[PDB]
């Protein structure tokens, strides 16, 4: 019963060591139309309703307790990566979504470490400090390196200034108040998890807001003997839950 | 026996908007009879569905109830409104004007079009709303791709068209206070040029006017910056 | 539910004493 | 006792469950969001920038102003690479900051007990507020409010040697008269958006992308003009309180 | 005719927790609907059950969201909380981060273990809770004469430890405000050493959380000394 | 509309024993419970009833919670109470320092006689209540002609002498704060000598306490004169 | 029971207006 599938349109999760699926806020993406547009939404589109998987980072020893990675939404399928279900996002004002994933990571019983892997709503993934502007950078945008933790989880401020702290502040601690589960090297490799659509709206001009995140974090850092494969990726499967789109219009050149 | 009472620290206090009445110094007094006036209304809103002129801008700059056509297809648009209440093209018209005082507004703005050029003109226009995300349109065929509605010259003089109420918020601000500019645009193009026979004004004008289309409302009332008529 | 313990409550009516709760669907 | 932390919960335990022992539970209501952030708390104060007779004009003085924003998030007048533009109205920023070289007082206005805990992603309420006079003297003065993104209409004098504040349709208070040194109000849930990010918006502000990202427009309950000769001390209420997607709070720093 | 009244002594006075409602100046106003949204909640006690991380200080003395353990029974105690919310390793934990907006509490803690060390490993604990009267504990045969249980480390990964609440009063302050400093003391010491096979690493990582029992309270809602993060 | 009030003359006035209550600021509070506790009472008056010591001065003047007899019939009183709350020998008994917190009393007292003496002694008292109006009495035949009750000494440790409540009003003050004086006196007289064998102490100690009888009852609550106790 | 005597002594409800008494077992 650690043995599952998920099939999704012409793709399919496949994992031997679940530990099962945890439904944040208890509840799931319906793929209602928002009460706020009166045009006739564009939704059920199985090309775009199914699982990109794609490759999130490499995990080393190197990693320490509270390094982690950010992944934004819808942002990180927008392009590309993103097949039908971007190329149609790209040509809408308005997106309502939900979401479903799976991480991927395995190892051995001869190897230890544990991962917090997780999703949360308006969570900071601005990358640095325009110089000039007094504004983050690629906020939209997946890290593409291990993001090391803050001492004194206090944000960041853009004024080039230091002192008390900033509205973007993620305090670690507390993590696991986040739906979410843990990815235990001698407990299992695959994680999964689903979120409904949360907002400060109706419906979402996506264009310019991630409003949701998925997170994955280091707990336990990663150790193995000398002999021991050393080479350990993680990966994941993402897919857009019940999409639902509105506003349709000339493209959105994200590129 | 007297009631003992807490007396609220925010006493003497006066309030412009007190949901209450006051003391009453004539009592009694009839108020003329007015039985036989017509014309009466009890809602705001519905000045607002009275569609009125919007003023078009001309080169040296001075206004016009409309537009104008001709035998020919503009690479650009011919008009361009913003779908903004605080929007100025719209700047006079009772729509905007009962808008001012109120906050915010939710639902379809109605773009009404009537062809005035000669019963011998033909010809067809295309009428486009764009949503924002992507830019506002700069060709007929990006416009094309979004809310859009075809035109027809012919025995019927006019044209409503629906600018479609599509956004993230179930209400929108009525004014530029600040800066999030815009809700998208209204644009309007030639599908084919006006075509006509020897003998007829070769330059057809086009009245524009604009107003709350059914779904429409506003809300919580307030006070524009205060101005001065030119 | 909140920090409200007056009997007398009403004076001012509901709807004006407070903000509106509609659903929009 | 024995469980599983990897699938994102756990047995939630009493000592009757390991042991020979049993539950001790009683009744009790005071933890809850509605009740207890439904108690009055300082966010700032307000400082007349001029007489009840005249036409008012933003003005800051020793980081005091004579106008304020509703919201329990940290604000005040726009910051620029040159220093915050102090002939203007304040707006929410994304920090708090000292006035000046120590800690304290806060060059910022804002609910600093609502930011050290606030364990949730969004919120909604009604809100009140109150305005309480910081001097002794027989008081005359003009409050003025309104909803979030309404014009600030800061124009001039209509009416001679009266308050300008005073001229508009807008909810307008006036208080006059020894004794008379408080006022108090409830305004409503006034923002365009369904609910408000208690503490970070991941998006930019401007189609365009490239303005104030972290924070969201109109997340706010409007604001506060002043005009007369009393300064007073700003407090706000949240009247029947909402609460949404959970979320850590701001840090605790450990002991050394 | 007029209502006498009898005016208390303490009038014009303004009460920051007065248990009544204000004047509205804004009336009929719509609160923009959000039934679209999930995830809320009405009770701050349930953000202290959801379990979070203890700050585990180092030699260096700094922070892990968990200690270490290998094969060896380290004669002293592997780590050692001190049941009270004031307690610095849970500084930074959503249960005492809610616990010092209160001022007092009652019922059971729950401390969270998860083993992260590799499948390969095995080896026992032993969890102790200590009340006070006879001293904190200093050797795991003392601790095995208060409350415990026993740790066996195999397939399932994880540990729930309730620390009981025993105590005189019916509450308990949440504070170090003076001094009676605690309420006790949890130990967790090993009973067996970790063992394992060769090629596996030796020092196995436990990591712990804290949060508040099903029993559990908070009560009278008030503010802790004001801070400054770092 | 607002209710049109009269204010009156009193305002802003505050009473120490106002019969009402004032505002609340931090309710729903719930009172620790204490559901285990024993010996609780709700009426001061009990504690009156409860027999405690009379003072009993000595030569050196020092006090005693008893007075001495011996095989003789002294020709004055043996010992002699002033019935009247305010009075010294009672200075400090349960009765008076209850009494001292009230303006009037009603009702009788009871004086509590215990002897001490070694079981083969014998004897017998005469003990007597005397009325105001023909002064104060000088010898036991005196005192025999107004109330009185005579003690006999034997298997019975104790004796219960009740005071009558005999007087014009309905009630009388508790204090001596001007003048009339009192309301009569109790006196304790030899009947026949203490009678013994040899080998016995020839001087017995008799126990004197005071309390308010059944019939007894205080009123008007209020302040006694300031002190410091010695 | 105490020094209260006024009629319509209600205005702030019970349960604010006093501590609220419980009984442990």
């Amino acid at each position: 019963d650690r043995v599952a599938s998920d099939k999704a349109g012409n793709s399919a999760t496949n994992t031997q060591s679940t530990v099962g699926r945890l439904c944040g806020y208890g509840e799931a993406h319906h793929g209602e139309h928002p009460a706020s547009c009166a045009d006739t939404a564009t939704d059920k589109v199985l090309a775009a309703e199914r699982y990109y998987t794609i490759d999130l980072a490499s995990w080393t020893t190197t990693q320490e307790a509270f390094s982690h990675i950010r992944i934004p939404l819808p942002h990180v399928l927008a392009g590309e990566d993103g097949g039908v279900f971007g190329a149609t996002l790209r040509r809408h004002y308005l997106c309502k979504t939900g979401w479903r994933v799976q991480v991927q990571c395995n190892a051995s019983q001869f190897h230890a470490g544990s991962l917090l892997v997780f999703m949360a709503p308006e969570f900071y993934t601005g990358k640095g400090t325009k110089t000039g502007d007094m504004e983050p950078t690629d906020p939209f945008t997946m890290d593409t390196t291990w993001r090391a933790p803050q001492g004194a989880p206090t944000g960041y401020r853009y004024d080039s200034r230091t002192g008390f702290f900033a509205m973007n502040h993620q305090n670690q601690w507390q993590w696991t108040v986040y739906p979410h589960q843990i990815l235990n090297l001698r407990t299992n490799t695959t994680v999964d998890l689903e979120v409904p659509y949360v907002n400060i709206a109706p419906t979402s001009s996506w264009t310019q807001h991630a409003n949701w995140t998925l997170v994955v974090a280091v707990f336990s850092p990663l150790q193995y003997a000398s002999g021991s494969s050393s080479d350990v990726q993680i990966t994941a499967s993402i897919q857009p839950v019940n999409p639902v789109f509105n506003g349709l219009r000339h493209e959105t050149v994200i590129a | 026996s007297p009631i003992a009472v807490t007396v609220r620290e925010h006493k003497g206090c006066f309030y412009s908007t007190n949901p209450d009445t006051t003391v009453p110094i004539y009592g009694k007094t009839i108020s003329t009879p007015n039985d036989y006036m017509c014309g009466e209304f009890s809602d705001l809103l519905e000045l607002c569905k009275l569609p009125t002129f919007l003023g078009n801008p001309n080169s040296n700059n001075k206004r016009y109830p409309y537009f104008s056509a001709t035998n020919s297809v503009p690479t650009t648009s011919l008009v361009d409104y913003q779908v903004a209440l605080s929007c100025s093209c719209m700047c006079n018209s009772m729509l905007a004007a009962v808008a001012r005082n109120f906050n915010q507004y939710r639902g379809s703005l109605n773009f009404l079009f009537v062809f005035t050029g000669a019963a011998m003109v033909k010809g067809k226009f295309l009428i486009a709303y764009t949503p924002p995300g992507a830019g506002k349109p700069t060709t007929r065929d990006q416009a094309m791709q979004a809310t859009y509605a075809i035109w027809d010259l012919g025995l019927n003089s006019s044209f409503v068209f629906t600018a479609p109420f599509i956004s993230p918020t179930h209400y929108r601000q009525t004014s530029y206070t600040s800066a999030a500019s815009v809700d998208g645009w209204v644009t309007v193009w030639q599908l084919t040029p006006l075509t006509y026979p020897s003998g007829t004004p070769v330059n057809s004008d086009i009245l524009t006017l604009v107003s709350a289309g059914d779904d429409f409302t506003l809300r919580m009332p307030i006070s524009p910056t205060k101005w001065v008529p030119q | 539910s909140g920090n409200e313990g007056v009997i007398i409550n009403n004076f001012y009516s509901n709807q004006y004493q407070n903000s509106i709760d509609l659903s929009a669907s | 006792g024995s469980d599983n932390a990897e699938k994102g919960k756990v047995s939630n335990d009493d000592a009757s469950v390991d042991f020979v022992a049993e539950p001790v539970k009683l009744p009790e209501n005071q933890t809850r969001v509605a009740f207890f952030y439904d108690r009055a708390v300082p966010i700032g104060m307000l400082r007349p920038g001029q007489n009840i007779e005249s036409t008012f004009v933003y003005q800051e003085n020793d980081l005091r102003l004579n106008c304020l924003l509703l919201t329990p998030l940290p604000s005040f007048c726009p910051d620029s690479t040159s220093g915050p533009v102090k002939t203007k109205a304040p707006v929410q920023w994304r920090w708090v900051r000292s006035g000046g070289t120590t800690n304290f007082p806060l060059m910022t206005k804002q609910d600093y007990a609502f930011l050290c805990f606030s364990p949730f992603t969004y919120y909604k309420c009604d809100l009140e507020v109150t305005v309480s006079a910081l001097g002794t003297d027989t008081v005359a003065s003009v409050l003025r409010w309104a909803p979030t993104g309404a014009p600030a209409d800061v124009t001039d004098q209509l009416i001679g040697y009266t308050p300008s504040l005073g001229e508009t349709r807008n909810p307008h208070m006036w208080l006059v008269g020894a004794g008379n040194t408080q006022i108090s109000f409830v305004v409503p849930y006034n923002s365009p958006l369904s609910v408000l990010p208690a503490a970070w918006f991941n998006g930019w502000s401007d189609f365009g992308n490239t303005k104030d990202f972290g924070v969201a427009p109109n997340a706010d309950f409007g604001r506060l003009w002043i005009q007369g000769n009393t300064s007073a001390s700003v407090r706000i209420r949240y009247k029947k309180m909402k609460v949404f997607c959970p979320r850590p709070t701001l840090f605790f720093p450990w002991p050394v």
